[PDB]
């Protein structure tokens, strides 16, 4: 339990990826649609 | 940054507005990766760098989608001056035409971070738009972007997200 | 000794010039005359690499280009060029 | 930073923390369940003081002569060839073999390092066995006594079903008072009586 | 007891010197604080000498 805490906390504070369109927004970029992925 | 879903965007958002009766040009300016004809089925001959150089009349280099609805110009075979090639005036006289016989136009570009192309093509562009993918791009890279095609001229109206998927933090 | 926009034009170097290229092109509007002085702070930072180059790509695309080299203290454009070293500036 | 932000990561990563946490269970369990047993003896000596006891119940005059007595400077060794095959046969029910040995005399080859000299015996039977030390292949029979290429060795009561193998080692006498001692402890638990409490640790419940 | 062509420094150091050199190597405890038993310790390259 504690390494997988740690192992998760540790990719969690390294992402630097978009996550929400609000991240967009607070620059002043409109988001005018977010595309979900196609399994097909 | 390239596989970003430029192509995937660009060309199902132009299947969809041909499906409701409007004409669609679709043009395929990634003239260093550009596979268009590949999934469209395709007649290689004749792209867009073979009009370019003017080797090629403006009507040869148009074919039409099977499954689709709309019209298509590929890239055509890889030439060794992209980015000197696009502008080449003939390239306006291409889209001043085009803009006369379509209802729409949409041109997918190779990225910004990487080559200069899409900033060429963004002068005679009426809106532009980014795609930004989900856990890759980052909000520096986008914003980069923006501040690259502003210094160029070319005004972008709007960022789209792509590769969603659902996530219990949100 | 020879230009990166000529050896390899495909570098990734040279793509950064033509973005620049691309960017002065627009910049370079309602100038009040066609002269473009490339500078710096300290020696060795670029000046002649970046204007030579510059002056490449933007003669590639069938514009003609002037390169003035008037660093009369350390200049070495000629040796780059090909040279008649008489009658310099 | 919120509850809820952290709650959702860990949703997200259950599928990682559920991998992680049952690996390492698995290993846990493998190691609790293949670790060799040990049981613990002990004894309560009256005594009619205690630190000088204390200190010469450990001395290795007292060890020496109990090492003298029972052998304990032969040591046998059932092989399994991994790591974890003792574990497995003693799961599986399998009845650890025993031989008893009453004299054993190997070449003494004393190099730099190895000062223990070691051989394997390889069960065939109920009463004869195969014996090699390099290489060096010989056969002999419980009982009769074996003295040949400089090894003396006697076999009495070889319990084992043909096929296993035990590598018998010379190991010197200091280091199996060495080893005696490190396993065996003694404690007063009264500070003034003279009770003393002698506790040994071993793998072998009867020995 | 060595190959030949081996060298060696045989060096006559002071009665003083070879005691202190032993004293500083040599230790006593007596581990119980009131027991008969005491615990001699020296250490040294030599495991036999
Ligand atoms: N929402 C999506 N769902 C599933 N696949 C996608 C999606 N967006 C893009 N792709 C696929 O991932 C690949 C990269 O997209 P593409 O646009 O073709 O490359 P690029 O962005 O460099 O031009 C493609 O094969 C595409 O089919
Ligand atoms: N992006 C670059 N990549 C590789 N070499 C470079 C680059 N920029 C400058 N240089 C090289 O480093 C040296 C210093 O640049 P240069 O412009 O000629 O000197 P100065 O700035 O003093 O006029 C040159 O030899 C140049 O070729
Ligand atoms: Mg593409
Ligand atoms: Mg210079």
């Amino acid at each position: 339990l504690i390494v997988s805490v740690v192992l998760v906390l540790f990719q969690v504070f390294l992402r630097r990826g978009i996550e929400s369109p609000e991240q967009l927004e607070e620059i002043g970029i409109n988001v005018y649609a977010s595309i979900p992925i196609s399994e097909w | 940054s390239p596989s970003a879903g430029m192509t995937f965007i660009s060309s199902n958002l132009a299947a969809t507005i041909a499906i409701t009766g409007k004409k669609v040009l679709f043009i395929d300016a990634d003239l260093r990766k550009g596979y268009a004809h590949k999934m469209f089925g395709h007649k290689n001959d004749k792209g867009l760098s073979e009009f370019l150089s003017g080797q090629a009349a403006a009507e040869m280099i148009i074919d039409k989608v099977e499954g689709g609805g709309f019209d298509y110009i590929g890239r055509g075979q890889i030439p060794p001056n992209p980015a000197e090639l696009l502008m080449h005036p003939r390239f306006e006289q291409l889209l001043n035409w085009a803009s006369q016989n379509y209802d729409l136009i949409i041109i997918d570009t190779p990225p910004i971070l990487a080559v200069t192309d899409a900033a060429i093509i963004g002068r005679y562009a009426g809106t532009c738009l980014l795609v930004a993918r989900f856990e890759k791009n980052t909000v520096k890279e986008i914003d980069v972007s923006m501040k690259r095609f502003e210094q160029s001229g070319v005004v972008v109206k709007g960022c789209i997200l792509n590769g969603v998927v659902k996530k219990a933090s949100s | 000794d020879t230009l990166l926009a000529v050896g390899n034009p495909a570098d990734l170097a040279v793509e950064a010039i033509r973005g620049l290229r691309t960017s002065l092109h627009f910049a370079m509007m309602e100038a009040k005359n066609n002269v473009l002085m490339i500078s710096g702070a300290s020696p060795s930072a670029g000046m002649t690499f970046i204007s030579s180059n510059l002056a490449a790509t933007i003669a590639i695309t069938g514009k003609k280009v002037l390169f003035i080299d008037a660093d009369l203290r350390k200049g070495y454009a000629h040796k780059m060029f090909g040279h008649k070293n008489d009658k310099g500036l | 930073i919120d509850l809820g932000r952290v709650i959702g990561e860990l949703i997200d990563h259950r599928k990682l923390i559920i991998s992680i946490t049952s690996v390492f269970t698995l290993f846990a369990i493998l190691y609790a369940l293949l670790a060799t047993p040990i049981y613990e003896t002990d004894a309560l000596i009256q005594i009619e003081q205690s630190a000088p006891e204390t200190a010469l119940l450990q001395s290795r005059m007292i060890l020496g002569k109990t090492i003298d007595d029972l052998n304990l400077q032969i040591q046998i060794e059932q092989k399994y060839f991994p790591v974890i095959g003792r574990g497995l046969a003693r799961l599986m029910g399998e009845k650890p073999g025993n031989i008893d040995i009453t004299r054993l005399y190997l070449p003494d080859s004393d190099d730099i390092s190895n000062n223990t000299p070691s051989i394997i015996l390889t069960v065939k039977d109920k009463e004869n066995y195969s014996i090699n030390s390099d290489g060096i292949q010989l056969n002999g029979v419980v009982g009769t006594l074996l003295n040949e290429k400089g090894i003396s060795l006697l076999v009495n009561e070889i319990d084992a079903k043909p096929g296993d193998q035990f590598v018998i080692t010379q190991l010197p006498r200091l280091k199996a008072i060495s080893d005696l001692l490190k396993s065996f402890s003694v404690a007063d638990l009264g500070k003034d009586t003279g009770m003393l409490t002698l506790t040994l640790t071993g793998d072998n419940p009867k020995r």
